C-alpha cells in the first residue's frame, strides 16, 4: 500500500509561453497571463500589470485599484471553490462540486459583464482596467455576496465534521514550517504549518492596506488544516468584497497618461494628439524603460510573480513566470513519504495544482 | 587647434568653428528633434522643433541653425527645452488632419513619433481645422496637402538637389501653401526623393498607395541594377512579395537618393 | 416570458416547426433565433 | 491580524465525552450530512432548458467576428491594419489597394478563427468600428476549413447580425 | 584567485554538436552581420545603434487554401542583436555559421551655414525660403 | 454588382475568380462559393452629393462617436466634389 | 441530455479534446483514441485544440488536434462558453441522427 | 513565566530551558569567530550582533519579555537562528570570503541594456 | 420561491436553516438588463492650462540603478527592520 | 503628489543600499557589483564561484535570513561572452525584504547546484538546464523537465527559432506519431516596431 | 589565460574518451532490451548500427568540455530509454521512417527547388 517514491513528470502542458511573450508587445502579452493559472485569471493579470506599472514608473488611479481588489477577491472565491470542490470530487464527494459551481456560474457573469468574456477577461491592464463597471453591476455583486456565506456553510456541513472527510485529510501530507520555507512553498502551503505570512498583509499592493481581513493560520500542517484555511479564506474574501462595494470611489479607471493608456474613443475621433497616441499604442505599443523587476502578489494558489526584463523597447526582453504550484508539486515526493496511494490524490488536491501555471 | 570647447548637458565636446548646436549634440549621440532641418539641404530654421536652451541664455535658440560658441552649455533636456518642444508640437498638430488610419505615412511618420516622444498626450485645440486643395504634380507623387506642415524640405530639395525651381510657397500666414501655383507636373529623374524627405504623409508614393504598413515589411539591403551607378537600396517585401524600393545611404555613391527608375 | 420564474428560465422560445424549407419539428437549433430576438432571448436587453 | 482555524482543545468532562461517544456510535454528524442533501432534493434545480432557454449575456460579450458598414452601405474598414498589428494571436491577414473609385479598401481580410483567442483587441484598436466581435457564439462546424473566415464570410456576418450588433454598440459605446 | 582547479583548452570554441540544430541549418546557411540602414522615410537614427545578425532568405510560397505565405525555413524570423561587430562574429563562429560582415556606415560630418543662403557672389544663394 | 465568369463562377467585389484551368475551383463542388452581394462601391455611388454653403466642410460619418475620426474637406475645386476619405460621402459647394 | 458526466474511456463514445495538445502529450492522446470502442467521435473544443490558438507558433504545440485524430465537430472560442460547447454536442447528435449505416449496407 | 504548550510552527518543539540554551549557542558562536582574522567584516559584524543578543539574554529572565527585546519571533525561533549562525560561521572559515575578489568580470558583463 | 409551505418547512428542517431568506436562485432582486446611459468622469490630466506633459511624465522620471559598489566601527544592518508580530483577530480569534 | 506618477520610497532605498554595502563588505571575495533600482530592488552581482557561499550567508546569517527561494531562472544575452545570466530571487520573512543575486556562465562552464542551500532549487535548475542548456554540477537528478523526451536544443536561447525545427503528426502507414521538419501554412510575421527616435534620455549610452 | 577554463568532468581528452567508451558500452547492451521492451520492428543490428552512427557523427570533437556535455546528454537519453519514459514513437524518431530521401547531388536539388 505504501508509496516509496513519487516522481512527477510534467511538461505535458508546456506551451512555450515565456518564449512567445518575447515576440509580443506588452499589451499583446497580457492575455497569456489569463491562460496560466486559468482558474485565477484576473489575479494573474494584476501581477503582470503591477510589474509593468513598476517599470513604467506610473500608478493606476484609485478607482481602478479598488476594482482590481474587488475582482481579485471574486477571483479568489472562484479559485477556492475549484480547489476545495475538485479536491472533494476526486476522493468521491461529488455533490459539493455541483452546488458551488452554480455559484461559480454567477461569478462568471460578473466577469462577462465587465469584460465580455466569462474567463479570459483581459480586463486588468497596465495602467488600470480596460473599462469602467457597467451600471447596475455593484448591486448584483452585493446580492451575490449577501447569500454566499450560507453556501459556504452548506459546504462545511458536508465536509468539516464528516468523519470520512477527516479520515482522508487529517495528518495527511504534514509539512513542517522549516521544510515549507526551504522547499519554496507559499500561500496556504505555508500558513497551514503556522507560518504567519501573507503578501497582502506584509507587502501590500493596490489598496489592500485599506481593507480589513484576517489571515487564517493552521496548526498541524496537514491536508485538513489547509482545507480549513481555504474555506476560511473564502469567508474573508466575502468580508473584503463587502468593503470594496462600500468604499468604491468615483473617477477614471485607467491612468490619465495617453502615452501608456489609450485615450477614450470619443477623444480618438476628434483630437489629433489622441488619434496619434491611439495609433501608436495599438501598433508599436508603449516603450518601457530598461530594467528588471521581480513583482509578486498573493494569488489564490500562493505567491505568483514575474521576473520581467525590459530592454527599453515596446516588447519585453525576458518574462520569467513564478508559479506557486511549480514549487508545490516539486515537494510532492517529500510530502507523500509514508503514505498510501489513495493519499497521493489527497495531497495533490491540497496543493491546488493547475498545470497551466506549472508548465507554462 | 582650431577646435573650440562646448558642453552638451555638461559633457565637454571639441568641435570645429561653424558647427551648429544641433551638430554638437550629434557628437555626444543626442539627436535633437527636427522637421525642417535636413543635413543634405540648406538650413531653413522655420519649423522651430529644434529649439533648445543655452545655459544662462534667457532665449531658446534654433539648434539647427545657431553656430555654437565657446563655453556654451547646451541643455537638451531642461524643462525650458521640453516646454518649447511641447509648445511647437502643439502648434503643428492644431490644423493637422486626423488621417493616420488612412495615411500611408502612419507607422513611419516623424510627426507621429516625435509627438509621442516630445509632445503632449492630449489636445486643447477647440476650433475647426484648415483644409487645403490637393495639387497634381504627376503620376509618381501623390499629394495630400492638408497634411503638409510647411517644412519646405521639398522646395529646397527641388531647387538645390534636382535643380528644378517648380515648387514654392504661395499665399501668406496660415493659408500659405506649398505647390506649383499653376497646374504642373514635377517630372524630374530625382522627383521620387521628395517622398522620402517629406516628413509627413503630404507627399507619398502613388504606386505604393495603401498596399502595406511599415512594421509588416521585411528589409533586404541590396543594390540597384537600373544603371551603372550601383545605388544602394532597401527592398521592402511582405509575405514573399516586393512592395517598394527605398534608398539606402552610401555617402560615396548615391548619398541617400535614388533615381525614379530605380524607385 | 414569465417573470415569476428565476433568472434564466423567465424567457424562452418555442421554435417554428419549419424554417427555410427545413422540417424542424424535432430538429431545433439555437442558431434559428434571428438577431433581433437573439438580443432579448439572451437578456442583453429588457425590451423585445 | 490572524485567526486559528483549528486550535480548540476538547473538554474532558462526562457531559462532553459522552456527547462525542454518542456522535461516534450513533453517527449523528453523518446523519446531519444526509439532511443537507435531502434539503437540496426538494429545492428547485438551477437547470435552464437549453436551447429553448439561454444563459444571460451582456452587450460586451465577445463572440463571432463581423465586418460592419456605414448606413449608406459603404464598408467601414479603410485597411489601416491596426487590428492586424495588435492581434495577439496573429489571426488577422490583410491586403489592400486603391479601389476602382480610389477608395482605400481591403482586398483580403482573413481571420483564422482557430488562431483567434477572442480577446476583442481588434475591435478596441479599430478607429472606425469596422471589425467587431458580435453576439453569436453558436457557430461550431464539422470541418476545420469552415473556421478560416475570409472577407466575404465576415461581411456576410456583418449583414446578418448588424441589427443586434448596432444595438449592443449603442448600449456600451459610452463606456468606451 | 580561485580555489577551483582550471584546465587548459586550446581548442577553437565550437558548439555545433550540442546546440540541437539540424545539419542543414548550420552548413548551408549564410549569416549577415550588419548595422541596419536608417529607414529613409524618417530622420530618427535610434535604430542604427546596434549590430544585427540575420540569415539568407529562403522560399516562401502561397498556401493553396487561403493564399497565405508559407515557409519551410525555421530561421526565417531569427534576428540577433549585438553590441559590437566582434561580438556578432564570435557568436557566429562558435555556432558554425558562415558569415559576411558589412562595415558600419556613419554619415560624414557636414558643413552647415545658414548665412550661406544669402551669398553675395556664390551659387549657394537660395532663390526662396 | 455580382457578375459571373464564363465558367459560371461568381466574381467577388475584389475581382477574384478562379480561371478555367484552376483546379482550386474543385473546392466548390457540392458546396458553394460564399460571395457578399452588397458591393460597397455601388452602394456609396448611389448616395447623393451634399450641397453646402462654405469652402470647408467636416465629416465624422454620422452618429458622432459612432462614426469615424472627424476630417475637414476643402471644396475650392469646382471641377470635382470633395470626398470623405473615411466613408466616401461627397460634398459640393453651392454657388462659389 | 443523456450525456453522462464522468465516463471511463472504455465505455466512452466521444472524446472531447478540451485544451492545448502539446507534442509531449500527442502520443498519449492518440493512444486513448485507438483504444476507444466504436462508434467513436471526436469533438475539438477551443482554439488550441482546433488549430493551436494562442500557441500556434510554439515549438512544443501540435497545431490542431486534427493532425493526430480525425475530428467530427470543431467548437470555436477561447474558451467556448459552456453553452457553446453544449451547442456543439447537440450538433454532433444531429450528425449522428443523419447517419445511414444500414441503408448503405443494404445497397452494397 | 508559564510554559507555552506549542510554538505554533509545525515541527518546532517547545524549549524548556531557553535562556541556558541561548547562552551556550552564543558563546559557541563567539568561540568560532575567534578563528577568523580580526579584520574580517564577518567577524566584526557577527560579534557585534551576537554580543547584543547575548547581553539581552543575560539581562531579561522573563521569556515573554525577552522575545520582545530580541524581535526574532518565538524563543525557539531565536534558538534555531543561533544554530544557523553557528553553522554558517564554521563554513565561513573554510570559504574565507574576506579574501580579495577572485576574478573581475568581463568588461561589459553587467551592462544593461546592451 | 414557488415551493409550498410544507416543502419549505421540510427543507428548512432538513438543512437546519431558513433557506427561503437566501435562495441561491435569482428572481426580481437583480438589476435591470437595460440601464440608463453612463456619463463617465475624466481624469486629473484633462485641463486646459498648467498641464504640461513634462510635469507629469512618469516614464521619464525612471532612472538607471544606483551603483552602491562596483569591483571596477560600523554598525551591522539588516535589509529592513524586523517585521512586527501579528496580533490575534478580535473579530474571531479561534475557529 | 502627481496622480499618474509612481511615488518613490526613499527610506527603503537607503535601507537596501546600506544592506547592499553590508553584503559587499562581508563577502569581498565574490561580490562584483551591488546596485539598487529606482523602484527599490537590491541586486548583488557575484562571481559564479560564490554561488554556494553567498546564498548560504544570505540564508543563514542573523541579519539576512533569506529562508525562501522565490524564483531561480536564467537570461540569455548572446552579445556577452558569458551569454547566460543566472538570477536568484530570495525572500526574507524575518525582515520582510527581497534580494536578487545574479551570476553568469557560458555554454560550457558548469554552475554549482544550490540544492544544498535551497531544496526549492531542484526543479528550477532542471528547468534552466532544459530551457537554456546550462549544466549544474552535483545536482541530484538533472534532466529535462518541460520539453518532450528526446527533444533537441534549448528553446529559450535567443537563437532557437520560435516554432522550432520539428513538428508532430500521426502517420497511418507506420501507425504512430512521427516527427518531421517544420513547415508552416502561414509563416509567423515578423514586425519591426521600434521607433527610430530615442524614448528615454536617462538611459542613453556613450557613442 | 582565457584558455584556462573550468572543467565539467574530464580534465583532458583521454579522460573524456574513457567516458565515451563507457557510454557506448551501456547503449550497446541496452539495444536488445529496447527492441524487445518497445516491441520495435527493427533488428538489434539496425539499432546498434544507429548507435554507432550517432557516435561517429561527433568523432571530430577535440574539446573535453564539449565531449563531457555530449556524454551527459547521451546518458540522459539512455536513462529515458531504460526507464521507459520514452514511448515507441520517441525511440523510432532516430530512424526518420516517414521522411522521404532528400536529394544530395547538385542536379537533383536544382530540379526541385532553390536550396543549395
Ligand atoms: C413520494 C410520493 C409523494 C406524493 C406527492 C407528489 C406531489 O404531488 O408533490 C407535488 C407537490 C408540490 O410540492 P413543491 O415541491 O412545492 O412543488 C413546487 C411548486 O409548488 C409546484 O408548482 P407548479 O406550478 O410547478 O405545478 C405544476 C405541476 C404540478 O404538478 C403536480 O401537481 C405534481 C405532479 C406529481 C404527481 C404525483 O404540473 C406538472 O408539471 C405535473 C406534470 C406531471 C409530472 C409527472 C408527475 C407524475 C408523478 C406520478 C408518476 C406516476 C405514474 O408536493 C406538495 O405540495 C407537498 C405535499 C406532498 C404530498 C405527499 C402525499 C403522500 C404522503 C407522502
Ligand atoms: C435482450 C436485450 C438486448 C438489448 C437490445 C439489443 C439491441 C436490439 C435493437 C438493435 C438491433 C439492431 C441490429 C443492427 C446492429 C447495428 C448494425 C449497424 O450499425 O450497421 C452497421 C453495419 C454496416 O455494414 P457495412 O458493411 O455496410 O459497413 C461497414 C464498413 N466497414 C467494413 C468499413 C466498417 O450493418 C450491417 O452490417 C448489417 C447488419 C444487419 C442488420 C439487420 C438488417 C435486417 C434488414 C435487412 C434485410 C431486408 C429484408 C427484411
Ligand atoms: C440494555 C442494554 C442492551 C444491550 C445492547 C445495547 C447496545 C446499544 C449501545 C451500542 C450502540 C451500537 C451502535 C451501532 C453502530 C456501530 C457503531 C460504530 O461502529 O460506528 C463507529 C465507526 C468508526 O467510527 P470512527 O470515528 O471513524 O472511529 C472509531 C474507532 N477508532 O464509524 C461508523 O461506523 C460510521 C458509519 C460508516 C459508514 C458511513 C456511511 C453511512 C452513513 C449513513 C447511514 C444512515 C443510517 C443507516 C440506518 C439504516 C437502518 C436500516
Ligand atoms: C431518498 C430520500 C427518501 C426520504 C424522503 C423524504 C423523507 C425524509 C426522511 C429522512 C429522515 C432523515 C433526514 C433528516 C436528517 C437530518 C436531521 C439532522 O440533521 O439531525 C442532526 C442531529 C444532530 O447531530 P449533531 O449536530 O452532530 O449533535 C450531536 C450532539 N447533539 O443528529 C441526530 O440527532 C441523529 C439522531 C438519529 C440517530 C439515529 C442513529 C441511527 C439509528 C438507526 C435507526 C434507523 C431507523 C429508521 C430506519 C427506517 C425505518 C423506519
Ligand atoms: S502625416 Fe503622420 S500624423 Fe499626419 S495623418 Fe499621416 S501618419 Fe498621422
Ligand atoms: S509637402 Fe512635405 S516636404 Fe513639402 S513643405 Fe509640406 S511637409 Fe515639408
Ligand atoms: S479577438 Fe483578439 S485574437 Fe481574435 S482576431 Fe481580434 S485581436 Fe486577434
Ligand atoms: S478592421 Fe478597423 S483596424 Fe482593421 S484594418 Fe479595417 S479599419 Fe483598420
Ligand atoms: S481557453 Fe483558450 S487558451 Fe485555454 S485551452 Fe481553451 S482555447 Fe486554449
Ligand atoms: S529643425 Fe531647426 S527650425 Fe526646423
Ligand atoms: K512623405
Ligand atoms: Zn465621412
Amino acid at each position: 500500500e505504501m508509496v516509496r517514491k513519487c516522481d512527477p513528470h510534467i511538461g505535458l502542458l508546456h506551451r512555450g509561453t515565456e518564449k512567445l511573450i518575447e515576440y509580443k508587445t506588452y499589451l499583446q502579452a497580457l492575455p497569456y497571463f489569463d491562460r496560466l493559472d486559468y482558474v485565477s485569471m484576473m489575479c494573474n493579470e494584476q501581477a503582470y500589470s503591477l510589474a509593468v506599472e513598476k517599470l513604467l514608473n506610473i500608478r493606476p488611479p484609485p478607482r481602478a485599484q479598488w476594482i482590481r481588489v474587488l475582482f481579485g477577491e471574486i477571483t479568489r472565491l472562484l479559485n477556492h471553490i475549484m480547489a476545495v470542490t475538485t479536491h472533494a470530487l476526486d476522493i468521491g464527494a461529488m455533490t459539493p462540486f455541483f452546488w458551488m459551481f452554480e455559484e461559480r456560474e454567477k461569478m462568471f457573469e460578473f466577469y462577462e459583464r465587465v469584460s465580455g468574456a466569462r474567463m479570459h477577461a483581459a480586463y486588468v491592464r497596465p495602467g488600470g482596467v480596460h473599462q469602467d463597471l457597467p451600471l447596475g453591476l455593484m448591486d448584483d455583486i452585493y446580492e451575490f455576496s449577501k447569500n454566499f456565506s450560507l453556501r459556504i456553510d452548506e459546504l462545511e456541513e458536508m465536509l468539516t465534521n464528516n468523519r470520512i472527510w477527516r479520515n482522508r485529510t487529517v495528518d495527511i501530507g504534514i509539512v513542517t514550517a522549516e521544510d515549507a520555507l526551504n522547499y519554496g512553498f507559499s500561500g496556504v502551503m505555508l500558513r497551514g504549518s503556522g507560518i504567519q505570512w501573507d503578501l497582502r498583509k506584509t507587502q501590500p499592493y493596490d489598496v489592500y492596506d485599506q481593507v480589513e481581513f484576517d489571515v487564517p493560520i493552521g496548526s498541524r500542517g496537514d491536508c485538513y488544516d489547509r482545507y480549513l484555511c481555504r474555506v476560511e479564506e473564502m469567508r474573508q474574501s466575502i468580508r473584503i468584497i463587502s468593503q470594496c462595494l462600500n468604499k468604491m470611489p468615483p473617477g477614471e479607471i485607467k491612468v490619465d497618461d495617453a502615452k501608456v493608456s489609450p485615450p477614450k474613443r470619443a477623444e480618438m475621433k476628434t483630437s489629433m494628439e489622441s488619434l496619434i497616441h491611439h495609433f501608436k499604442l495599438y501598433t508599436e505599443g508603449y516603450q518601457v524603460p530598461p530594467g528588471a523587476t521581480y513583482t509578486a502578489i498573493e494569488a489564490p494558489k500562493g505567491e505568483f510573480g514575474v521576473y520581467l526584463v525590459s530592454d527599453g523597447s515596446s516588447r519585453p526582453y525576458r518574462c520569467k513566470i513564478k508559479a506557486p504550484g511549480f514549487a508545490h508539486l516539486a515537494g510532492l515526493d517529500k510530502m507523500s513519504k509514508g503514505h498510501m496511494l489513495a493519499d497521493v490524490v489527497a495531497i495533490i488536491g491540497t496543493q491546488d495544482i493547475v498545470f497551466g501555471e506549472v508548465d507554462r | 587647434s582650431n577646435l573650440i570647447e562646448v558642453f552638451v548637458d555638461g559633457q565637454s565636446v571639441m568641435v570645429e568653428p561653424g558647427t551648429t548646436v544641433l551638430q554638437a549634440c550629434e557628437k555626444v549621440g543626442m539627436q535633437i528633434p527636427r522637421f525642417c532641418y535636413h543635413e543634405r539641404l540648406s538650413v531653413a530654421g522655420n519649423c522651430r522643433m529644434c529649439l533648445v536652451e543655452i545655459e544662462k541664455a534667457p532665449k531658446v535658440v534654433a539648434a539647427c541653425a545657431m553656430p555654437v560658441m565657446k563655453g556654451w552649455n547646451i541643455l537638451t533636456n531642461s524643462e525650458k527645452t521640453k516646454k518649447a518642444r511641447e509648445g511647437v508640437m502643439e502648434f503643428l498638430l492644431a490644423n493637422h488632419p486626423l488621417d493616420c488610419p488612412i495615411c500611408d505615412q502612419g507607422g513611419e511618420c516623424d510627426l507621429q513619433d516625435q509627438s509621442m516622444m516630445f509632445g503632449s498626450d492630449r489636445s486643447r485645440f477647440l476650433e475647426g481645422k484648415r483644409a487645403v486643395e490637393d495639387k497634381n504634380i504627376g503620376p509618381l507623387v501623390k499629394t495630400i496637402m492638408t497634411r503638409c506642415i510647411q517644412c519646405t524640405r521639398c522646395i529646397r530639395f527641388a531647387s538645390e538637389i534636382a535643380g528644378v525651381d517648380d515648387l514654392g510657397t504661395t499665399g501668406r500666414g496660415n493659408d500659405m501653401q506649398v505647390g506649383t501655383y499653376i497646374e504642373k507636373m514635377f517630372m524630374s529623374e530625382l522627383s521620387g526623393n521628395i517622398i522620402d524627405i517629406c516628413p509627413v504623409g503630404a507627399l507619398t508614393s502613388k504606386p505604393y498607395a495603401f498596399t502595406a504598413r511599415p512594421w509588416e515589411t521585411r528589409k533586404t539591403e541590396s543594390i540597384d541594377v537600373m544603371d551603372a551607378v550601383g545605388s544602394n537600396i532597401v527592398v521592402s517585401t511582405r509575405t514573399g512579395e516586393v512592395m517598394r524600393i527605398l534608398p539606402r545611404m552610401h555617402e560615396d555613391i548615391n548619398e541617400e537618393w535614388i533615381s525614379d527608375k530605380t524607385r | 416570458e414569465d417573470n415569476k420564474q428565476f433568472f434564466g428560465r423567465h424567457r424562452w422560445v418555442i421554435y417554428t416547426t419549419e424554417m427555410n424549407g427545413k422540417n424542424t419539428f424535432w430538429d431545433v437549433d439555437g442558431s434559428m433565433v434571428p438577431p433581433e430576438w437573439h438580443r432579448w432571448l439572451h437578456c442583453m436587453t429588457d425590451d423585445p | 491580524t490572524y485567526k486559528y482555524v483549528n486550535l480548540r482543545e476538547p473538554s474532558m468532562d462526562m457531559k462532553s465525552v459522552t456527547d462525542r461517544a454518542a456522535q461516534t456510535l450513533l453517527w449523528t454528524e453523518l446523519i446531519r450530512g444526509l439532511g443537507m442533501t435531502l434539503s437540496y432534493l426538494f429545492r428547485e434545480p438551477a437547470t435552464i432548458n437549453y436551447p429553448f432557454e439561454k444563459g444571460p449575456l451582456s452587450p460586451r460579450f465577445r463572440g463571432e467576428h463581423a465586418l460592419r458598414r456605414y448606413p449608406s452601405g459603404e464598408e467601414r474598414c479603410i485597411a489601416c491594419k491596426l487590428c492586424e498589428a495588435v492581434c495577439p494571436a496573429q489571426a488577422i491577414t490583410i491586403e489592400a489597394e486603391p479601389r476602382a473609385d480610389g477608395s482605400r479598401r481591403t482586398t483580403r481580410y482573413d481571420i483564422d478563427m482557430t488562431k483567434c483567442i477572442y480577446c476583442g483587441f481588434c475591435q478596441e484598436a479599430c478607429p472606425v468600428d469596422a471589425i467587431v466581435e458580435g453576439p453569436n457564439f453558436e457557430f461550431s462546424t464539422e470541418t476545420h476549413e469552415e473556421l478560416l473566415y475570409n472577407k466575404e464570410k465576415l461581411l456576410n456576418n456583418g449583414d446578418k447580425w448588424e441589427a443586434e450588433i448596432a444595438a449592443n454598440i449603442q448600449a456600451d459605446y459610452l463606456y468606451r | 584567485t580561485r580555489d577551483t582547479q582550471l584546465i587548459t583548452v586550446d581548442e577553437k570554441l565550437d558548439i555545433t554538436t550540442i546546440t540541437g540544430v539540424p545539419e542543414e541549418h548550420i552548413k548551408t546557411r549564410k549569416a549577415r552581420i550588419f548595422v541596419p540602414a536608417r529607414n529613409n522615410m524618417q530622420s530618427g537614427v535610434n535604430n542604427t545603434k546596434k549590430w544585427k545578425m540575420e540569415f539568407d532568405t529562403r522560399e516562401r510560397w502561397e498556401n493553396p487554401l487561403m493564399g497565405w505565405a508559407s515557409t519551410a525555413d525555421p530561421l526565417s524570423n531569427l534576428v540577433l542583436t549585438f553590441s559590437t561587430k566582434e561580438d556578432a562574429v564570435a557568436f557566429a563562429e562558435k555556432n558554425g555559421w558562415s558569415y559576411d560582415v558589412e562595415e558600419r556606415k556613419v554619415p560624414k560630418p557636414k558643413s552647415k551655414s545658414y548665412g550661406a543662403n544669402f551669398s553675395w557672389n556664390k551659387r549657394t544663394r537660395v532663390s526662396t525660403k | 454588382g455580382v457578375r459571373t465568369s464564363p465558367t459560371g463562377e461568381k466574381v467577388t467585389h475584389t475581382g477574384q475568380v478562379y480561371d478555367d484551368g484552376d483546379y482550386r475551383k474543385v473546392r466548390f463542388v457540392g458546396r458553394q462559393k460564399e460571395v457578399n452581394e452588397n458591393f460597397a462601391i455601388d452602394l456609396i455611388a448611389e448616395q447623393p452629393v451634399s450641397q453646402v454653403g462654405s469652402r470647408v466642410i467636416s465629416c465624422d460619418g454620422g452618429g458622432g462617436a459612432l462614426g469615424h475620426p472627424r476630417v475637414y474637406i476643402n471644396l475650392d475645386k469646382e471641377t470635382k466634389t470633395g470626398t470623405c476619405g473615411y466613408c466616401g460621402l461627397q460634398f459640393r459647394q453651392q454657388h462659389h | 441530455f443523456g450525456v453522462v458526466f464522468r465516463a471511463s474511456p472504455r465505455q466512452s463514445d466521444v472524446m472531447i479534446v478540451a485544451g492545448t495538445l502539446t507534442n509531449k502529450m500527442a502520443p498519449a492522446l492518440r493512444k486513448v483514441y485507438d483504444q476507444m470502442p466504436e462508434p467513436r467521435y471526436v469533438v475539438s473544443m477551443g482554439s488550441c485544440a482546433n488549430g493551436g490558438g494562442y500557441y500556434h507558433y510554439s515549438y512544443s504545440v501540435v497545431r490542431g488536434c486534427d493532425r493526430i485524430v480525425p475530428v467530427d465537430i470543431y467548437v470555436p472560442g477561447c474558451p467556448p462558453t459552456a453553452e457553446a460547447l453544449l451547442y456543439g454536442i447537440l450538433q454532433l447528435q444531429k450528425k449522428i441522427k443523419r447517419e445511414k449505416r444500414l441503408r448503405i449496407w443494404y445497397r452494397r | 513565566g508559564l510554559l507555552k504548550k506549542t510554538t505554533g510552527l509545525v515541527g518546532l518543539a517547545v524549549c524548556e530551558t531557553p535562556h541556558e540554551r541561548l547562552k551556550i549557542l552564543y558563546t559557541k558562536i563567539l568561540d568560532v569567530l575567534g578563528h577568523i582574522p580580526k579584520n574580517a567584516a564577518y567577524r566584526k559584524y557577527t560579534e557585534q550582533i551576537t554580543n547584543e543578543k547575548l547581553s539581552m539574554v543575560k539581562a531579561e529572565p522573563d521569556v515573554k519579555k525577552l522575545e520582545e527585546r530580541l524581535q526574532g519571533g518565538q524563543i525557539e525561533e531565536v534558538i534555531l537562528q543561533a544554530e544557523n549562525e553557528l553553522s554558517l560561521a564554521r563554513k565561513m572559515i573554510q570559504w574565507k570570503p574576506w579574501e580579495p575578489l577572485v576574478e573581475e568580470p568581463p568588461a561589459s558583463q553587467w551592462k544593461w541594456p546592451i | 420561491a414557488s415551493a409550498t409551505r410544507f416543502i419549505q418547512w421540510l427543507r428548512n428542517w432538513a438543512s437546519g436553516r431558513d433557506l427561503q431568506a437566501k435562495l441561491q436562485l435569482r428572481y426580481q432582486e437583480i438589476s435591470k438588463r437595460t440601464q440608463p446611459p453612463p456619463k463617465l468622469p475624466v481624469g486629473p490630466s484633462h485641463k486646459l492650462s498648467n498641464n504640461y506633459y513634462c510635469t507629469r511624465d512618469g516614464r521619464r522620471e525612471a532612472m538607471p540603478p544606483s551603483i552602491v559598489m562596483s569591483s571596477q566601527e560600523k554598525k551591522a544592518v539588516s535589509p529592513a527592520p524586523p517585521i512586527k508580530r501579528w496580533e490575534l483577530s478580535q473579530d474571531e480569534p479561534y475557529l | 503628489t502627481r496622480p499618474t506618477v509612481r511615488p518613490r520610497n526613499d527610506v527603503a532605498h537607503k535601507q537596501l543600499s546600506a544592506f547592499g554595502e553590508y553584503v559587499a563588505e562581508i563577502l569581498p571575495k565574490y561580490v562584483q557589483q551591488v546596485q539598487v533600482s529606482c523602484f527599490n530592488e537590491l541586486e548583488i552581482c557575484i562571481h559564479p564561484d560564490g554561488v554556494i557561499p553567498v546564498l548560504t550567508f544570505l540564508r543563514d546569517h542573523s541579519n539576512a535570513q533569506f529562508k525562501s527561494l522565490a524564483d531561480l531562472t536564467a537570461v540569455d544575452i548572446p552579445t556577452r561572452q558569458n551569454r547566460f545570466e543566472i538570477v536568484y530571487n530570495l525572500l526574507s520573512l524575518r525582515f520582510n525584504s527581497r534580494i536578487r543575486v545574479k551570476t553568469y556562465t557560458d555554454e560550457l562552464t558548469p554552475i554549482e547546484s544550490s540544492v544544498p542551500v535551497y531544496k526549492a532549487a531542484n526543479w528550477y535548475e532542471r528547468e534552466i538546464w532544459d530551457m537554456f542548456g546550462v549544466f549544474f554540477a552535483n545536482h541530484p537528478d538533472l534532466r529535462r523537465i518541460l520539453t518532450d523526451y528526446g527533444f533537441e536544443g534549448h528553446p529559450f536561447r535567443k537563437d532557437f527559432p520560435l516554432s522550432g525545427y520539428v513538428e508532430l503528426r500521426y502517420d497511418d502507414e507506420v501507425k504512430r506519431v512521427v516527427a518531421e521538419p517544420v513547415e508552416l501554412a502561414q509563416e509567423f510575421r515578423k514586425f519591426d516596431l521600434n521607433s527610430p527616435w530615442e524614448a528615454f534620455p536617462a538611459y542613453r549610452q556613450p557613442p | 589565460a582565457s584558455t584556462s577554463v573550468k572543467p565539467i568532468f574530464s580534465r583532458d581528452m583521454n579522460e573524456a574518451k574513457r567516458r565515451v567508451r563507457e557510454l557506448y558500452r551501456a547503449w550497446y547492451r541496452e539495444v536488445p532490451n529496447t527492441v524487445h521492451l518497445f516491441q520495435l520492428d527493427i533488428s538489434v543490428k539496425q539499432g546498434r548500427d544507429k548507435v554507432r552512427e550517432m557516435f561517429k557523427k561527433n568523432a571530430h570533437i577535440t574539446d573535453p568540455r564539449v565531449v563531457d556535455l555530449l556524454v551527459i546528454k547521451g546518458k540522459m537519453e539512455l536513462e529515458e530509454t531504460i526507464k521507459v519514459w520514452k514511448q515507441r514513437t520517441h525511440v523510432m524518431r532516430f530512424f526518420h521512417e516517414t521522411e522521404a530521401p532528400r536529394p544530395k547531388d547538385f542536379l537533383s536539388k536544382f530540379y526541385v527547388g532553390h536550396d543549395p
